[PDB]
Formats: structure tokens, C-alpha cells, sequence
């Protein structure tokens, strides 16, 4: 039987910021 | 302050099978929410204190991979429907809800906060009520309360004629149980 | 690829914030006036313009993605300036909010048109205007969201 | 003249 694998993540602790550029 | 959420992928279905055959995971780890899955199916597993967890009616007895080769669970509690493993290196975990607030929000794996009522000790009704398909995918996720703390995590939906108006979940305190 | 729910803009005089609400790039009457907003393939037209609410809309532009309107009736809200700080602001009435703690008239400048969220992170309203005594600002007047979710009918 | 957009917010912080 397999392992569960992390697929993704989903990140709660980023805050608003302006887009670099 | 507001609870944003964000997602990444970081594995396609090619890798994620050797990943679970070869239980190595080389790969960095950060968040609060991991997006797992298996052979069958994908849910979300959430880090609380210094755990991270899911349900067992996904994960099973089944170990998780990681930089070391497979890890064993911590917890296992089959009434609960609640597993744990040590958190990833990397994760950042969620604070237990200490306010006892009623308005809990719900993340998705789409990185969707959507508002929840609570309800009761373990049920809580959706504001604005979604399709099944739209919760795919998200058993695992938190419920947070207005401070961004883990009230619980969603086990299980009611659904009506496709449409999803309340949730079932696993409340912290159960969580803390199982760690006695 | 990532898209961002607040566009920081300019007229050739002042400077300031649109939010994008279902589809929609809103902002404030007294910034835009009833200018087009430009785009790579040449200006682009108010879908929306309503000068009682000082509301102003065009179609939510490339690089965008849009908020989710509000619907947990809370009154924790939280202002995003266009320096990206956020501050929570407390709901008064229908249109408007107190900070929680006051900041100097100039910590706002150019904010308007930005979101009032929820703790949520789902949008209440538009940042229409701060509230000031003598260079301190303590409160917010808003355009609710449901002006804006109205004003598409 | 036409309103310009000088720069985006991603309230959310998520990285390029
Ligand atoms: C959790 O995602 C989900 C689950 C889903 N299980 C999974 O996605 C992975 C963990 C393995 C199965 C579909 N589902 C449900 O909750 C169904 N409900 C259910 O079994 N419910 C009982 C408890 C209360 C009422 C009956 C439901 C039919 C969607 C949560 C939403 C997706
Ligand atoms: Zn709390
Ligand atoms: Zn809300």
C-alpha cells in the first residue's frame, strides 16, 4: 500500500503585497 | 488580520505515483495545509501543533513521504476519523482556537475562504451554499475562526440534489484528545 | 501568471486604488471621472458609471482576478492601502468605519478605491473617502459592496 | 486621458 504524497500546499500566513516586477 | 490563502502545486500525477511507490519526498515543504493524496484520491491535511493531520477515511493506516522515506503516523484514532504525522520540516502550524467564536471559515484546496456558521459542537451551515464538486477535494481543510485559529477540520458535507449547505467536522478538542 | 485583485492607478494628476468585484475593475467617481481605463489594445470604456455612489467600472483588465463580495455579515474589516498595509477598521454604520487605531491623514493618501475586506479576506466595500480631524484620520466612509453588486442590474 | 495601472496588489502574497 502507497504513501500519501504532498501534492501541493496551500500557504495562509502570506500577506497583502504589491506585485514585483 | 484577514484570513488569504494561496495555492501551489507541486507535483503532477506521474510524480506523485513514483513519490508513493518510492515513500521518498525530496521536495521543500511550507504552509499550513498540505494537499495530499493517494492512489485513489486527494484530500488536504492540516498542521496543527506541531502535527499534521487529516482524515482517516482518506489517509487510512497509510504512511506519508517524505525527505527520509516513509513516516509512520503519530496518531490514529478510527471513531474520530483523525490521523496525524509529525509535520513535514518546513510546514508552519495552525494556533488551536481559544475564543469560541461561531463564525468560522472554512479553507478549500482551491485556497478558498468561505464563511461557515457554526451550528453546534461539530456541524456548521454554509452561508452561501456550493456544488459538491466545488468541495472535492477539500475534506482535510481547516475551519478558522475571525483570528485566523483552528476551530476544526472539515470531515464531511451534507449535500442536497448536488448542492452543500452544511459541514461535518472533527472540532480541535478531539484533537487534543488524541494527543492524550 | 499571478494575479493580483487590486490594481494601483493613475490620472495624469492624482493617484490612487481599483479593486476587482465579480468581473468588474471598480473605483472612485472623484479619481477616474468618466475616463476610459487603457489597455494594450487601446482604451476601454466605463461599463458602469454612477455618479451618486462615486462609483466608477470598467471590465476587470489583464493580470487581474476578482474578489469575492462578502456575505458573513461581519464588522471586522480591514483596509489594504496601496502600500499594502492593512488596517482594521471597525464597522460603524451602512457606509461607514472607525479605525482601531488612527493613523496621520498621509498613511491613507491614495487609497481609495481600495477594498474593505472581511476577515474572510471577501470584499465589504470600496474605500471612498478618510474620515479626518485636523491631519488624523479615525474613520472611513465606503461604497458598500451591494452598491456595486446593485448597480450591474 | 485614460486611467494608467501602475502596479498590482496580490492580497493573498503569493509569489511570482
Ligand atoms: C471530503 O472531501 C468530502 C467527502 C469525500 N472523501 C474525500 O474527498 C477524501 C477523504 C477521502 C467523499 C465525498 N465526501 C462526503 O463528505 C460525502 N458525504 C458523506 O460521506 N457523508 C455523511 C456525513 C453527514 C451526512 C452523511 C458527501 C456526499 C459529499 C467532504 C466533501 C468532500
Ligand atoms: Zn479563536
Ligand atoms: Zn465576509
Amino acid at each position: 500500500k502507497g504513501s500519501v504524497v504532498i501534492v501541493g500546499r496551500i500557504v495562509l500566513s502570506g500577506k497583502p503585497a504589491i506585485i514585483p516586477k | 488580520a484577514p484570513i488569504t490563502a494561496y495555492a501551489q502545486q507541486t507535483r503532477g500525477l506521474l510524480g506523485c505515483i513514483i513519490t508513493s511507490l518510492t515513500g521518498r519526498d525530496k521536495n521543500q515543504v511550507e504552509g499550513e495545509v498540505q494537499i495530499v493524496s493517494t492512489a485513489t484520491q486527494t484530500f488536504l491535511a492540516t498542521c496543527i501543533n506541531g502535527v499534521c493531520w487529516t482524515v482517516y477515511h482518506g489517509a487510512g493506516t497509510r504512511t506519508i513521504a517524505s525527505p527520509k522515506g516513509p513516516v509512520i503516523q503519530m496518531y490514529t484514532n478510527v471513531d474520530q476519523d483523525l490521523v496525524g504525522w509529525p509535520a513535514p520540516q518546513g510546514s508552519r502550524s495552525l494556533t488551536p482556537c481559544t475564543c469560541g467564536s461561531s463564525d468560522l471559515y472554512l479553507v478549500t484546496r482551491h485556497a478558498d475562504v468561505i464563511p461557515v456558521r457554526r451550528r453546534g459542537d461539530s456541524r456548521g451551515s454554509l452561508l452561501s451554499p456550493r456544488p459538491i464538486s466545488y468541495l472535492k477535494g477539500s475534506s482535510g481543510g481547516p475551519l478558522l475562526c475571525p483570528a485566523g485559529h483552528a476551530v476544526g477540520l472539515f470531515r464531511a458535507a451534507v449535500c442536497t440534489r448536488g448542492v452543500t449547505k452544511a459541514v461535518d467536522f472533527i472540532p480541535v478538542e478531539n484533537l487534543e484528545t488524541t494527543m492524550r
